[PDB]
């Protein structure tokens, strides 16, 4: 449950 | 790099790409950001958002 920023 | 996502707040289409407005775990709401869908590894949150809206 993660994400990269920009 | 990658950061823990608490929840998806909203969704939009911009420039032909789906983007999700994210609350980041352990960061204030002022840090919420719109991210293109391919930036997320959040299959559970996305399917829950897309089914409950």
């Amino acid at each position: 449950q993660t994400a990269r920023k920009s | 790099e990658e950061w823990a996502v608490e929840k998806i707040i909203d969704r939009r289409v911009r420039k032909g790409m789906v983007e999700y407005y994210l609350k980041w775990k352990g960061y204030p709401e002022t840090e919420n950001t719109w991210e293109p869908e391919n930036n997320l590894d959040c299959q559970d949150l996305i399917q829950q958002y897309e089914a409950s809206r």
